[PDB]
RNA sequence: GGCUAAUCCCCCAUGUGGACCCGCCCCUUGGGGUGUGUCCAAAGGGCUUUGCCCGCUUCCGGAUGGGCCCGCGUCCCAUCAGCUAGUUGGUGGGGUAAUGGCCCACCAAGGCGACGACGGGUAGCCGGUCUGAGAGGAUGGCCGGCCACAGGGGCACUGAGACACGGGCCCCACUCCUACGGGAGGCAGCAGUUAGGAAUCUUCCGCAAUGGGCGCAAGCCUGACGGAGCGACGCCGCUUGGAGGAAGAAGCCCUUCGGGGUGUAAACUCCUGAACCCGGGACGAAACCCCCGACGAGGGGACUGACGGUACCGGGGUAAUAGCGCCGGCCAACUCCGUGCCAGCAGCCGCGGUAAUACGGAGGGCGCGAGCGUUACCCGGAUUCACUGGGCGUAAAGGGCGUGUAGGCGGCCUGGGGCGUCCCAUGUGAAAGACCACGGCUCAACCGUGGGGGAGCGUGGGAUACGCUCAGGCUAGACG
RNA sequence: AUGCGCGCUAGGUCUCUGGGUCUCCUGGGGGCCGAAGCUAACGCGUUAAGCGCGCCGCCUGGGGAGUACGGCCGCAAGGC
């Protein structure tokens, strides 16, 4: 099975590519609770069809570029910018924490 | 700590520092005597304890104890360092193994002979 | 190519072999594709040869080559018998 | 807001019984009802009733204890000697069937929530399912 | 070399008769005849209350000296019994009772255990028709343990067996005196043997 | 510079078929079919010579071994907080078996980071192993799997496969030969040497076995390997005797001078017979090959040992090594004498300043025993990093106080979804190991055969209490 | 020398500030004794140091040492 996941599109900014943020959950190997972690997949949108805020299924594919091994499968939810604004908030928090 | 706190910070495994750099992780180091002298012990006792400054194969200079009654060591004799320290002495971290190299064993000792490095005498 | 052969599982002076399908280039005693039979030359028990002719004939069908001794034992179990 | 409602129930019971109160009210939820029903069935409470306090639903748990005793401190052996939460929010604990605890050498129980409903460790094992391990009582 | 040297001294330190000499441990010489105190300069001195450790160690030593086993063989045996299914103490005794030399003693072929050992190592014993010269060897139920056909007219053997005429053997054992053969019927339980040993003390000793 | 053969190189043909552009069809990333057009095949040799063999060529499958890509897991320091220019994507192209900024050109302005980027330190990874009641901690020698390297650094060539340990080129360091122009090496293969170190083996035997390369075979090669040697390094087996033998010798020790002790221990009697000598003497080895049959199936025949005259069996046969730690408490084992804060002990507590079970000897005793101790190191105890399983008024420990960002956490009822959760089936979880059982070396160690178990992940199916999500209600919280 | 929030577990008494048919009752603060319970003790006890949940901060023998080095603040002193 080509692995297929779900995320939300946090980056408009490339040509025929979309940054898709994908959360995942799992129990903690020692302390036992559920922890939530996430990573950004760089996905192939040849049509420039998927836009920001789109929650999309994403798929294991033939390599496109460096960093692009995944292409966009379909659109599931449209326009959750609550997710995007959450992630953007984090990225703005980055500007603290330094020197 | 909350569990979430443990998931964040975790618990710190704590390391122990080696009571002995004979380096190498080695059980013994060979060395040469530098100074072979006597020293007075810490506050609760009195005696003259016999020690050598040793320059190790391992690059270190260390003071080693010379156990037992008699001893033959002098400025140039080469010796074996076995480690384990002397409590009522200042900075003596290792013992000299007797019987090895220029260390002789302890003459006439009948009792715990392998400590002190003396052979089993014959009988009549 | 792929071989049907013996691999040494005994102990010193106590040799016991596994009859084994493996690539030719493996270590003798290293990881193989299948264990088809067992062989105990010193015949120390009633069964000193097991074969499983069914898998043997499979591997022959896809062109594993048995070594000379392998094939002796194989044929001893009548993997090759036509009647 | 109670952060853990279910614990708040268990504890309401704990303090209640530790003073030998005859009954105690807990704000009602269907799930709490279930847990209770298990205790009742298991002989740990006397039973409970759905009830109304200032027009808000509660479940009233009627507690049981042992006989009176002799010597100094006549106070009765508790029937619920021990009752505690296992899963809590913020650490959720789920056992599969082979991981289902036996309790106090069989003399106690554990109450698990499962997709077959709320059952005792024995119940769950016989049903051959696991789930969220809610609490242990003994 | 499992212990070789003055023995009735161990009888003495363990405080009970172990029968290590066979006959004469049956005489009024056993030194448990009027020296039941332990060996040494201090034997006749009032004895201080034993530590828990002492008690346990001593019980273990009692059992070991009874069988005449190395510590290591004894430990290995114990551990091998702690592994096995069934009560460890009893399994242990059963395993100890299964050494060939012990079986030879038990069958009357030899007078003491140490003697039985010598008989085995010297190949005067067969088990199911073949010579077994290992004392450690495990007799299994069903085994026939015989005097060697060649060793059959040996002086020590003849005397030892004409002794056993009319004697009763262990209830886990069969004996045929004419044939100088015997069969190990089943493993013994702790009631089958009389050992002056609380085995549970030994389980505890190795439990530390 | 000259000659010459081929299963060496080439050219024309045959085109089963295949490759490439283009069109259509099916399928869906470059999978399959089809049509026109262009392009592409070969190699001989042996005979029991009219046929059979060993080969060659094209194509389709198979098998086996690989490449590349993805999810997840994978040490320490935040006193490393920002990193990024082929860097991030796009188009076209180069390159390859193949995707890919792998490389290039042109375009865009991206990509990554407190969910720890960047930097520094350390390190082959694993099956497993050690320890622990477990959870956990520690580890990865030997064996098996993977990776990486072959004096250091780069590079390609040949080839199915290498960027190749006993192949090639160059730079560097080193050794050696030199007629000073210039050459030759590369044990982290087996042995062995030397240096370093507390420390790690024979310049052995053999190709008989199993395995590998080439050969139609016969065979050849094989320090892979099968064996032997040395080391108590480990593990297991076994010996140094067995029975009798005094109210209990000498010696020695203690002594209240009566005696107590070493002790059945010795002496001695009888018996057995490690060592050792003689005779027999293996298994591992039946194939390949030859013969009939058909070079098949099947049947028959022959050769072949390093271990080694070894193991083993039979006969004969001698009473035949014991040592090391310890005896103040933890800890099992006490007395005398010597010493007099000395000499010395010592893991901690602490012993020694004239009555020392703590130093040193002796008698005695306790413990293990071909070992016994010591040193180093790991886990243990240590619930002393506390998931299991700790805490913070005064013992170490509440931030000086707030605001709120990320993040953690979320009252009552209903319905959908079924992600967490749980269940069934299935696939995987190699072998070895661990476990149980039977079995093979006289036992064991060691070994074989069988069986069981199992986390995790993949797929299909199912459950819906709880957690989530979506929808819709409520008012006990919150706000107004 | 006692983080915040919530729920639960006898009472007695004194007080500050509301409401109520105003011996008294019912809220919200401040004190003292004290049930259960906790605690090494002293003590805490509806103003928990009791029973529970959520989340944050912190601890891991003493001395060396709030030191050294590094970084970051600060005009400095000095702070983290
Ligand atoms: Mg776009
Ligand atoms: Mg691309
Ligand atoms: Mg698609
Ligand atoms: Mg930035
Ligand atoms: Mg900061
Ligand atoms: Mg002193
Ligand atoms: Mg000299
Ligand atoms: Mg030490
Ligand atoms: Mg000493
Ligand atoms: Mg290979
Ligand atoms: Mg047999
Ligand atoms: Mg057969
Ligand atoms: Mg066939
Ligand atoms: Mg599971
Ligand atoms: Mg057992
Ligand atoms: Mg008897
Ligand atoms: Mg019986
Ligand atoms: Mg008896
Ligand atoms: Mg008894
Ligand atoms: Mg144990
Ligand atoms: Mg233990
Ligand atoms: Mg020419
Ligand atoms: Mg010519
Ligand atoms: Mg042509
Ligand atoms: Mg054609
Ligand atoms: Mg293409
Ligand atoms: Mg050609
Ligand atoms: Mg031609
Ligand atoms: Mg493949
Ligand atoms: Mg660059
Ligand atoms: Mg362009
Ligand atoms: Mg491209
Ligand atoms: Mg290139
Ligand atoms: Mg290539
Ligand atoms: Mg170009
Ligand atoms: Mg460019
Ligand atoms: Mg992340
Ligand atoms: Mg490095
Ligand atoms: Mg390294
Ligand atoms: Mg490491
Ligand atoms: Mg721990
Ligand atoms: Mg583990
Ligand atoms: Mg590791
Ligand atoms: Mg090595
Ligand atoms: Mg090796
Ligand atoms: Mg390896
Ligand atoms: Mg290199
Ligand atoms: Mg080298
Ligand atoms: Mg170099
Ligand atoms: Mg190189
Ligand atoms: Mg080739
Ligand atoms: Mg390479
Ligand atoms: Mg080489
Ligand atoms: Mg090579
Ligand atoms: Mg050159
Ligand atoms: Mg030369
Ligand atoms: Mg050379
Ligand atoms: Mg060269
Ligand atoms: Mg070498
Ligand atoms: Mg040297
Ligand atoms: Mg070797
Ligand atoms: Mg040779
Ligand atoms: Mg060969
Ligand atoms: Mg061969
Ligand atoms: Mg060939
Ligand atoms: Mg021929
Ligand atoms: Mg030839
Ligand atoms: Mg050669
Ligand atoms: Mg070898
Ligand atoms: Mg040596
Ligand atoms: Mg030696
Ligand atoms: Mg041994
Ligand atoms: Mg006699
Ligand atoms: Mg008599
Ligand atoms: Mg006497
Ligand atoms: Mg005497
Ligand atoms: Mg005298
Ligand atoms: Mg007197
Ligand atoms: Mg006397
Ligand atoms: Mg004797
Ligand atoms: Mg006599
Ligand atoms: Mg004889
Ligand atoms: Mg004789
Ligand atoms: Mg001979
Ligand atoms: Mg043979
Ligand atoms: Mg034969
Ligand atoms: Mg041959
Ligand atoms: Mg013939
Ligand atoms: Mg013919
Ligand atoms: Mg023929
Ligand atoms: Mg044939
Ligand atoms: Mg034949
Ligand atoms: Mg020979
Ligand atoms: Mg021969
Ligand atoms: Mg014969
Ligand atoms: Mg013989
Ligand atoms: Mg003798
Ligand atoms: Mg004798
Ligand atoms: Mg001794
Ligand atoms: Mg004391
Ligand atoms: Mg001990
Ligand atoms: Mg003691
Ligand atoms: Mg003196
Ligand atoms: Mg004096
Ligand atoms: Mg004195
Ligand atoms: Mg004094
Ligand atoms: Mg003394
Ligand atoms: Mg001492
Ligand atoms: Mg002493
Ligand atoms: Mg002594
Ligand atoms: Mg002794
Ligand atoms: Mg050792
Ligand atoms: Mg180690
Ligand atoms: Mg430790
Ligand atoms: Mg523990
Ligand atoms: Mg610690
Ligand atoms: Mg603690
Ligand atoms: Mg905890
Ligand atoms: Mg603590
Ligand atoms: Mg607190
Ligand atoms: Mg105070
Ligand atoms: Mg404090
Ligand atoms: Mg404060
Ligand atoms: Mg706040
Ligand atoms: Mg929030
Ligand atoms: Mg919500
Ligand atoms: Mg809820
Ligand atoms: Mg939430
Ligand atoms: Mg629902
Ligand atoms: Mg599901
Ligand atoms: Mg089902
Ligand atoms: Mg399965
Ligand atoms: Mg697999
Ligand atoms: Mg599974
Ligand atoms: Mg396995
Ligand atoms: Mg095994
Ligand atoms: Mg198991
Ligand atoms: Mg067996
Ligand atoms: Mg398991
Ligand atoms: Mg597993
Ligand atoms: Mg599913
Ligand atoms: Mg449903
Ligand atoms: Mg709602
Ligand atoms: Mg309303
Ligand atoms: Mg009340
Ligand atoms: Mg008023
Ligand atoms: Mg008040
Ligand atoms: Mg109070
Ligand atoms: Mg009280
Ligand atoms: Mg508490
Ligand atoms: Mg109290
Ligand atoms: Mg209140
Ligand atoms: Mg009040
Ligand atoms: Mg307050
Ligand atoms: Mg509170
Ligand atoms: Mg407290
Ligand atoms: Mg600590
Ligand atoms: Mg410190
Ligand atoms: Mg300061
Ligand atoms: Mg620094
Ligand atoms: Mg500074
Ligand atoms: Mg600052
Ligand atoms: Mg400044
Ligand atoms: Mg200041
Ligand atoms: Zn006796």
């Amino acid at each position: 099975p080509k692995k297929v996941l779900t995320g939300v599109v946090v980056s408009d900014k490339m040509q025929k590519t979309v940054t898709v943020l994908v959360e995942r959950q799992f129990p903690h190997p020692l302390y036992g609770k559920v922890i939530k972690r996430s990573k950004k997949y760089l996905a192939h949108d040849p049509e420039e069809k998927y836009k920001l805020g789109d929650v999309v299924e994403i798929i294991e594919s033939r390599p496109i570029s460096k960093r692009k091994r995944f292409r966009v499968l379909r659109l599931v939810e449209s326009g959750r910018m609550d997710l995007v604004e959450k992630y953007l908030i984090r990225r703005q928090n980055y500007e603290s924490l330094s020197k | 700590p909350t569990i979430n706190q443990l998931v964040r910070k975790g618990r710190e495994k704590v390391r122990k520092k080696s009571k002995v750099p004979a380096l190498k992780g080695a059980p013994f180091r060979r060395g040469v005597c530098t100074v072979v002298r006597t020293v007075t012990p810490k506050k609760p006792n009195s005696a003259l304890r016999k020690v050598a400054k040793v320059r190790l194969t391992s690059g270190y200079e260390v003071t080693a104890y010379i156990p037992g009654e008699g001893h033959n060591l002098q400025e140039h004799s080469v010796v074996l360092i076995r480690g384990g320290r002397v409590k009522d002495l200042w900075g003596v971290r290792y013992h000299i193994v007797r019987g090895v190299y220029d260390a002789a064993g302890v003459k006439d000792r009948k009792k715990s002979r392998s400590k002190y490095g003396t052979k089993k005498p014959k009988e009549a | 190519m792929v071989k049907i052969r013996l691999a040494r599982f005994g102990s010193k002076h106590n040799p016991h072999y596994r009859i084994v399908v493996t690539d030719a280039r493996r270590k003798r005693d290293g990881k193989y594709i299948e264990k088809i039979g067992y062989y105990d030359p010193r015949k120390t028990t009633p069964d000193w040869l097991k074969v499983d002719v069914e898998r043997a004939r499979y591997w022959l069908s896809v062109g594993a080559q048995p070594t000379d001794t392998a094939r002796r034992l194989l044929r001893q179990a009548g993997v090759f018998r036509q009647e | 807001m109670l952060t853990d409602p279910i614990a708040d129930m268990l504890t309401r019971i704990r303090n209640a019984t530790r003073v030998y109160k005859e009954s105690t009210d807990v704000p009602a939820s269907r799930f709490k009802e279930e847990i209770l029903r298990i205790l009742a069935r298991e002989g740990f409470i006397k039973g409970y009733e759905r009830v109304d306090v200032d027009g808000k639903p509660y479940l009233r748990v009627y507690l049981k204890y042992g006989p009176r005793r002799q010597g100094p401190d006549p106070r009765p052996e508790q029937v619920i000697h021990h009752i505690r939460r296992i899963s809590k929010p913020g650490r959720r604990v789920y056992v599969g069937v082979k991981e289902i605890p036996r309790v106090r050498r069989g003399l106690g129980i554990a109450i698990l929530s499962t997709s077959k409903g709320v059952l005792t460790d024995r119940e769950a094992r016989k049903l051959g399912v696991g789930g969220e391990l809610i609490c242990e009582v003994w | 070399g499992r212990y070789i040297g003055p023995v009735c001294r161990l009888c003495r330190r363990e405080g009970v008769k172990l029968y290590l000499k066979g006959e004469r441990c049956y005489s009024p010489k056993c030194a448990m005849e009027r020296r039941p105190y332990p060996p040494g300069q201090h034997g006749q001195k009032r004895a201080r209350r034993p530590s828990d450790y002492a008690v346990r160690l001593r019980e273990k030593q009692k059992l070991r000296r009874i069988y005449g086993i190395s510590e290591r063989q004894f430990r290995n045996l114990f551990e091998e019994a702690s592994k096995k299914k069934g009560v460890t103490g009893s399994v242990f005794l059963g395993l100890l009772e299964s050494r060939l030399d012990n079986v030879v003693y038990r069958l009357g072929f030899a007078v003491s255990r140490r003697q039985a050992r010598q008989l085995v190592r010297h190949g005067h014993i067969t088990v199911n028709g073949r010579r077994v010269d290992l004392p450690s060897y495990r007799v299994r139920p069903g085994d026939e343990i015989a005097v060697a056909e060649k060793s059959r007219n040996l002086e020590l053997i003849r005397q030892n067996l004409e002794a056993m005429k009319g004697r009763k053997v262990g209830p886990w054992l069969s004996l045929d005196v004419e044939g100088m053969k015997g069969k190990f019927l089943r493993l013994p339980d702790r009631e089958d043997l009389a050992l002056p040993v609380n085995e549970q003390l030994v389980i505890e000793f190795y439990s530390r």
